[PDB]
């Protein structure tokens, strides 16, 4: 993953 | 007349909306209605429990049906907020009944976080209570004897569903009162006294002797039942366990009595001596002993009268011999009662508040079905990307397909043309030179509005510990400190957050400049653009080439591939199934929801169609990339190397790479601008938390 979309959607 | 009620537990009480509402908001959007209609039910909760259980005070079928209300309504909760999960502090304190323990004392709690303790408790007062109104009743009287009749097999039936429930629910020891022996007892104690008052309607209503001495045995069974499981036991208040025995020999007493009748309808003279005898021995020893708790007399008196006149008779008259009880035939027995099953709705006119809330088992099932179904798009997505990426790599790194469309080396290749104006369209190199600049802008925002809003707890804390240490008096709340960790903890995780976003910034602006002339050349207009190019001598054997008919063939269904990996994606992404449906089926018809096995079936038929063309895609792909190296390997092989060919070769190669570059760097731009956008929202709202938490403190 580039931009952590990952962290971004769980909040 | 007297008969056994058990008086009810005490309990203290509690909030009951609080904890609850705390959960409805943390679950359903702020400010909408399925939040709004929740709350107003959680509070109406609340309100009833202290109307069932807050006071032990009225006695009729006004408070019990409230008591029901309560109970059908606190079951219809169970599925609902997730009790079978232990973390909210909601925990529910009764008093035992009978101040009783297995200890010497003199009163005893319970204090225990479970609606299965909650429940057992509330029932037993329902069944206490109704115990109340049955005894109350008034048994000269049809409704009285129907009421009292409905009220004990309801008890009965209550205390009875106690007694296979206590202990799965509550995870601990009960409290004596509610354990199952002692609620075992009760439950029969009920049934007895049900069997007492079809035994007194048989009588008011003049039916046969032999009836009713068949349902007055019956009642002794049950008493002498009930009374055997008390005598090595003592768990209910003193009165009971003599009750019990008076109850037990009156209920003999009358069972002889009436089949006294028969016997001498039946000429059985000697028996009806002997019948009568034994009736008269119970209750000359139920009136002596038992006088505190029972009136025998006029049941004494027809005794005595029926003795002595059929005495005088046998005496004078028929001259029969009495035989030894022993000698007798057993009287029957019929049953006219039941312990009533409990069945929620128990009250009249139930309406469950909470009916339109969704149960927990769901929630934790359509959640769950999310991470399963974005686990498998996103894993096809990114193989599918990931391959596309492989293969322009490859196309790249052999010239292709520009090789093959290079008639001479004098003009522009109608790929790099295609591309080159396809860059040109979407805006050229001024695009991704503005998304470069507004990166770090998009960055700096973000970092302005977390900053501010730590610089706010910052401020109140300061003169929170400033105001403790001058006013030590007039100021003590929780310090700020305390308040505000929570908060800071989301804090520093944003920080976390930021510094990856920040390294991703790195990435794409080494891309960027690494990439940034090659991209520039490509962006130029055709005649400008060929003059940058160099020409070469065209290797004229080029015409029909065989050689060159696959590759252009190959290369033509390689494109075709990657271009179905378009609406493969797309299709990934704008399908879905709603899937509450399934699971309210899955756990009304079944026992409980197997989201599991039921899910991957679902998944299957909505994306399997899909998940199926995507690994065709990769094989397909694989297939295609081998025999394209193993024929290009030939193709270079024809075709010889120069100077003047291989510069052209190379500029050739790097316009193909900067297409592939230009467009890798637009979409890694637009993600991180869309990243920093979404990133606004979520720390926008943080910073109102912040203001908020500092505005009420």
């Amino acid at each position: 993953e580039l931009y952590p979309l990952a962290s971004l959607r769980s909040l | 007349a007297t008969f056994i009620s058990v008086q009810l537990k005490k309990t203290s009480e509690v909030d009951l909306a609080k904890p609850l509402v705390k959960f409805i908001q943390q679950t359903y959007p702020s400010g909408g209605e399925e939040q709004a209609q929740y709350c107003r039910a959680a509070e109406e909760l609340s309100k009833l429990r202290r109307a069932a259980v807050g006071r032990p005070l009225d006695k009729h079928e006004g408070a019990l049906e409230t008591l029901l209300r309560y109970y059908d309504q606190i079951c219809s909760i169970e599925p609902k907020f997730p009790f079978s999960e232990n973390q909210i502090c909601l925990t529910f304190t009764w008093k035992d009944a009978f101040d009783k323990g297995s200890l010497f004392g003199g009163s005893v709690k319970l204090a225990l976080a479970s609606l299965g303790y909650e429940k057992s408790c509330v029932l037993f007062n329902c069944a206490a209570l109704a115990s109340q109104i049955a005894a109350e009743q008034n048994l000269d009287n049809d409704e009285g004897l129907k009421i009292a009749a409905k009220h004990y097999q309801f008890a009965s039936g209550a205390f009875l569903h106690i007694k296979e429930t206590v202990l799965s629910a509550l995870s601990r020891e009960p409290t004596v009162d509610i354990s199952p022996d002692t609620v075992g007892t009760l439950s029969l104690i009920m049934l007895a006294q049900a069997q007492e008052v079809f035994f007194l309607k048989a009588t008011r209503d003049k039916m046969k002797d032999a009836i009713i001495a068949k349902l007055a045995n019956q009642a002794a069974d049950y008493f002498g039942d009930a009374f055997k499981q008390c005598q090595y036991k003592d768990t209910l208040p003193k009165e009971v366990f003599p009750v019990l025995a008076a109850k037990h020999c009156i209920m003999q007493a009358n069972a002889e009595y009436h089949q006294s009748i028969l016997a001498k309808q039946q000429y059985y003279f000697g028996e009806e001596i002997a019948r009568l005898q034994h009736a008269a021995e119970l209750i000359k020893t139920v009136a002596s002993r038992y006088d505190e708790y029972v009136n025998v007399k006029d049941f004494s008196d027809k005794i005595n009268r029926a003795l002595a006149a059929a005495k005088k008779d046998n005496d004078f008259i028929y001259h029969d011999r009495v035989p030894d009880l022993k000698d007798l035939d057993p009287i029957g027995k019929a049953t006219l009662v039941k312990s009533t099953p409990v069945n929620v709705p128990i009250s009249q006119k139930f309406t469950d508040l909470f009916e339109k809330m969704v149960p927990v088992s769901v929630q934790q099932s359509l959640a769950a079905y999310n991470q399963r179904k974005a686990d498998l798009v996103n894993r096809s997505i990114a193989q599918m990307r990931e391959a596309t990426t492989l293969a322009n790599g490859v196309l790249a790194s052999l010239n292709l397909p520009a090789a093959i469309e290079d008639v001479s080396g004098d003009t522009v290749p109608q790929s790099i043309l295609t591309k080159s104006r396809s860059v040109i369209e979407q805006g050229g190199i001024q695009t991704v030179d503005q998304l470069i600049k507004e990166l770090p802008e998009l960055l700096q925002r973000n970092r302005e509005i977390l900053d501010e809003s730590l610089r706010l707890l910052d401020e109140e804390e300061a003169t929170d510990n400033d105001l403790r240490a001058k006013f030590k008096e007039r100021w003590q709340r929780t310090p700020s400190n305390e308040l505000y960790k929570p908060l800071r903890a989301e804090g520093t995780n944003f920080r976390t957050v930021l510094d990856k976003a920040v390294q991703a910034d790195g990435q794409v602006k080494e891309c960027y400049q690494s990439h940034r002339d090659t991209i520039v050349l490509l962006c130029k207009p055709e005649p400008e653009l060929n003059a940058a190019i160099p020409s070469a001598n065209p290797a004229k054997t080029m015409q029909g080439s065989e050689v060159v008919n696959v590759l252009k063939s190959l290369l033509s269904n390689l494109d075709e591939v990657k271009k179905e990996r378009e609406g493969l994606e797309n299709d990934l992404k704008s399908v879905n199934f709603d899937m509450t449906s399934k699971f309210l089926t899955a756990l009304a018809q079944d026992g409980v929801i197997n989201e599991e096995a039921l899910s991957v079936t679902e998944l299957d038929r909505v994306y399997g169609g899909l998940t199926t063309k995507v690994q065709e895609s990769l094989k397909k792909q694989e297939g295609l990339l081998k025999n394209i190296q193993v024929s290009h390997q030939e193709f270079s092989k024809m075709k010889q190397s120069n100077n003047e060919a291989n510069l052209r070769e190379e500029v050739l190669k790097n316009l193909a790479t900067a297409y592939d570059n230009f467009v890798e760097l637009v979409a890694n731009l637009k993600e991180g601008t869309k990243f920093y956008n979404e990133l606004t929202e979520i720390l926008v709202r943080f910073q109102n938390k912040c203001s908020d938490i500092v505005f009420a403190r």
